């Protein structure tokens, strides 16, 4: 499977959910 | 000194400053404490330029004769300049575009040149981070991917250009970059380096989504990682076999090299790149502090950590170059041992490094005919301690070859690469402030959208522009661009900032502003360097650029796995349309200052 695609899929997954927390916090904050 | 008609009633007036600071509690952001401001400043100046541009420049300019000019020029341009930026931003209460437009409306080119050189430097600087993220994803496996060659179609031998070159060169040039033979032919988008690019920009947009107060905790966790991983790497590097031999190469000077013009241009352009001067990010960061803040204590503390680190990284880097130059020298010399005992059939415990020159004369005195067809490699140190350590050729070809010879080799790859990532991410925090802030004072976005919309906008644009570095010829585009937009653009703006404060604003007016804020006037050391010394050294390094632009030939390195005498370097000349690119990348900036000046003076007429 290529171990580099798994580590990319975890790292790009924890980034793209970290932006939808920091966007809804801003809104649910102002 | 021009009397500057109408200088007052444009800036705050030295008694309005205690009043305006108590009403900026809701308009302009603040720092949480003093430690959040110091870690943001010295994280913007360290990393990726202590590993990439410094030892690449240090070998060429005398081996270790690059540390003299460097240090001196630092203490003579660096200090003064960095101190002039922390104090003109704290008093004028504005960013980069708002400071130089309050010191005559003709010097608005300095704010537009500091924005255009922060966009073009951070264009390719965030591509090097995407190559670092690709090497971090390719860890977490014990037979590391750069440790062995692949096989042919017919599984009998290795691939033809992995057998001639190193297996580490058949992971960077063919499996990561998939590089081509010239800059004039480009391939396709190379999808696996696209994903990494996306990753990099996405991670850059998560930490700077609201400017300050998100970049804060980030800076926290990223100013520690880098610093503690380097220390863990020092006690490993000095324990290696061939270390304390590339350190001596770093500190034996070649005093003939100190009398060339091109070794003072590369030293002068490294001070304005290591210190993040002429970018406009350190003015915007100092513009958030209180008015009664010691901006002289901050400028000599940040500068002696920036100077100490650039030597502290260089003795970690050269302790593993000396380890590759002992692994290669003990393998080339073992070739001459084994080729002598196989042609004359001797036992192995008689021919060694102590008497190799003794017994090779015994072989031509015994069999003069059988000794003629044998070959003997000629290799000695200072030929392995001086090699092609070109750009993107130290973290990827030199370090990743030495990591595979340590025990627990997947652990030293992860640590190292995460460290590099941190070093390179924290310097894109302040580089995003050099583009977001003067584009927010230009009134081009409607001022009811949130701050998190403009940031994202910029990001998308730069990511869509980063497609030119993912082609097959995408490494030849990053070198050229790099060098040019990293050398020219720094010097000009740095000189314009020192002139316009002490000769258009006024250095005698500026001393009344320092005495109000920190409590006293600047010393006699700050007076000579501001007026006389450093405006001159800069005005000089500027003439050395045109002395070495002419009387040199534009050459660049070519891989070309069909070229005879393959693994050594081949340099060909650039095409003729590269002057259009160079022109743009190092012109727009400069032509901007006089450009706008002319524009305004014309509007005058
Ligand atoms: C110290 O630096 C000088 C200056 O570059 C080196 O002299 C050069 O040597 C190369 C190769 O022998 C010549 O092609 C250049 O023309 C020389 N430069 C000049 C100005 O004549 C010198 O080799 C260096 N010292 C050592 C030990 O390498
Ligand atoms: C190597 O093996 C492939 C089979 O995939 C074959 O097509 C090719 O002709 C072989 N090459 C040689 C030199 O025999
Ligand atoms: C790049 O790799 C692809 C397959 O991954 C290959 O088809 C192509 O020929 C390579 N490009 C060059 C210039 O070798
Ligand atoms: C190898 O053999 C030669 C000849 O017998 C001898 O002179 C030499 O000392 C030997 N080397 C050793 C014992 O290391
Ligand atoms: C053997 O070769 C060396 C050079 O490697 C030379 O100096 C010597 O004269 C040669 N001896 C004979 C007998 O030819
Ligand atoms: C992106 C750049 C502003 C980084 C800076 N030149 C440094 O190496 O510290």
């Amino acid at each position: 499977v290529s171990i580099w695609l798994i580590v990319f899929g975890v790292v790009m997954g924890v980034i793209v959910v970290g932006i939808v927390i920091l966007i809804f916090t801003g809104i649910r904050d102002r | 000194v021009l009397p500057n008609p109408g200088l007052d009633a444009r800036i705050p007036s030295l008694a309005e400053l205690e009043t305006i600071e108590q009403e900026e509690a809701s308009s302009r952001p603040k720092w949480d404490n003093k430690a959040q401001y110091m870690l943001t400043c010295l994280g913007f100046c360290v990393g990726l330029g202590n590993v990439w541009r410094f030892p690449y420049l240090c070998q060429s300019h005398g081996g270790g004769a690059f540390m003299i000019p460097f240090l001196i020029l630092l203490v003579l341009e660096g200090i003064p300049l960095l101190y002039l930026e922390f104090a003109i931003g704290q008093r004028l209460r504005r960013g980069s575009l708002g400071v130089w437009s309050s010191i005559h409306p003709a010097l608005k080119g300095l704010g537009l040149a500091s924005m255009l050189t922060s966009f073009m430097v951070g264009l390719y600087y965030n591509t090097i981070i995407s190559w670092i993220m690709w090497y971090l994803f390719n860890s977490f496996q014990e037979p590391l991917p750069w440790s062995d060659c692949p096989l042919n179609e017919n599984q009998t031998g290795y691939v033809d250009e992995c057998a001639r070159s190193s297996p580490v060169d058949y992971f960077w040039y063919r499996e990561t970059l998939n590089i081509s033979t010239s800059i004039s032919d480009s391939g396709s988008i190379q999808w696996w380096m696209l994903l990494c690019l996306a990753c990099a920009w996405s991670v850059l947009y998560m930490c700077t989504i609201r400017g300050i107060e998100t970049t804060g905790k980030a800076v926290y966790i990223t100013s520690t990682l880098p610093y503690v991983v380097l220390t863990i790497f020092l006690i490993r590097g000095l324990t290696l076999k061939g270390a304390t031999n590339g350190i001596v190469f770093l500190f034996t000077p070649n005093v003939t090299e100190l009398a060339q013009p091109d070794t003072w241009l590369d030293a002068g352009a490294q001070v304005f790149f290591s210190f993040s001067l002429a970018f406009g990010g350190l003015i915007s960061f100092s513009s958030y502090n209180s008015v009664h803040n010691n901006c002289e204590k901050d400028s000599v503390i940040v500068s002696i950590i920036n100077g100490f680190t650039s030597v502290y990284v260089a003795i970690v880097v050269y302790s593993v170059i000396g380890f590759r130059a002992t692994q290669r020298y003990d393998d080339c010399f073992s070739t001459n041992i084994l080729t002598l005992i196989n042609g004359f059939d001797l036992p192995e415990g008689n021919v060694t490094q102590e008497n190799f020159v003794d017994m090779q004369q015994r072989c031509n005195a015994s069999d003069p005919a059988a000794y003629a067809q044998l070959v003997f490699q000629t290799c000695d140190i200072n030929a392995f301690l001086s090699e092609a350590v070109e750009g993107t050729g130290l973290a990827f070809i030199v370090f990743t070859e030495a990591i595979t010879k340590m025990p627990l080799s997947p652990l030293w790859s992860v640590l190292f690469f995460i460290m590099l990532f941190c070093l390179g991410l924290s310097s894109m925090f302040g580089n995003m402030e050099g583009v977001v802030v003067p584009l927010q004072d230009l009134r081009v976005i409607p001022p009811k959208w949130p701050k998190e919309v403009l940031t994202g906008l910029i990001c998308l644009g730069t990511f869509l522009i980063g497609f030119i570095f993912t082609l097959n010829s995408g490494q030849y585009w990053l070198s050229l661009l790099d060098s040019y937009a990293g050398s020219i653009p720094l010097l000009i703006i740095a000189f314009c900032e020192m002139f316009s404060v002490v000769y258009v604003y006024g250095v005698d007016r500026f001393n009344k502003d320092i005495e109000f804020m920190i409590g006293h006037k600047p010393n006699i050391f700050w007076q000579v360097t501001w007026r006389v010394v450093s405006p001159l050294l800069m005005l000089i390094i500027f003439l050395f650029f045109f002395v070495v632009e002419v009387s040199q030939e534009l050459t660049y390195s070519i891989w070309d796995p069909g070229y005879e005498e393959f693994p050594k370097s081949q340099k060909i000349s650039y095409p003729n349309w590269v002057y259009v690119v160079v022109v743009i990348v190092a012109g727009v900036p400069s032509l901007t200052i006089p450009g706008y000046a002319i524009y305004k003076l014309i509007r005058n007429h």
